[PDB]
């Protein structure tokens, strides 16, 4: 089920941090990913949320933590998304 | 193994390690001493001293 690629080249680095980025209430997951002098950083916060009507961010303040600094060193200019079906 | 240590294979290898501008993952070892508080001690700490 790895429909993102077809080819591996040379890898430079791997990490598998166990830990991931993790009844009618659901969860608000934000992330804040940014690339500063070669370190890439990424932030998360979880919290749960009510429904509220018009399905927009709720209206509140809640820092998100830092939580990987994978040192990279690349050119980052575009990006997307990879969700499941 | 008839022959002397003359001519014999000795494995060869050889370190190459360029810096680039890319940050730093790999360094040298880092040694450490016992903590002793309730004095004025230099401290070391890793950016802090």
């Amino acid at each position: 089920e790895f429909r993102v690629y077809s080819s591996a080249n040379n890898c430079t680095f791997e990490y598998v941090s166990q830990p991931f980025l993790m009844g009618n209430f659901k969860n608000l997951r934000e992330f804040v990913f940014k690339n500063i002098d070669g370190y890439f950083k990424i932030y998360s916060k979880h919290t749960p949320i009510i429904v509220r009507e018009p399905e927009d961010l709720p209206q509140g303040f809640s820092a998100l933590e830092p939580l990987v600094d994978l040192p990279i060193g690349i050119n980052i200019t575009r990006f997307q998304t990879l969700l499941a079906l | 193994p008839t022959y002397g240590v003359g001519h014999q294979p000795y494995r060869v290898v050889v370190l190459s390690f360029e810096l680039l501008h890319a940050p730093a993952t790999v360094c040298g070892p880092k040694k450490s001493t016992n903590l002793v508080k309730n004095k004025c001690v230099n401290f070391n700490f890793n950016g802090l001293k």
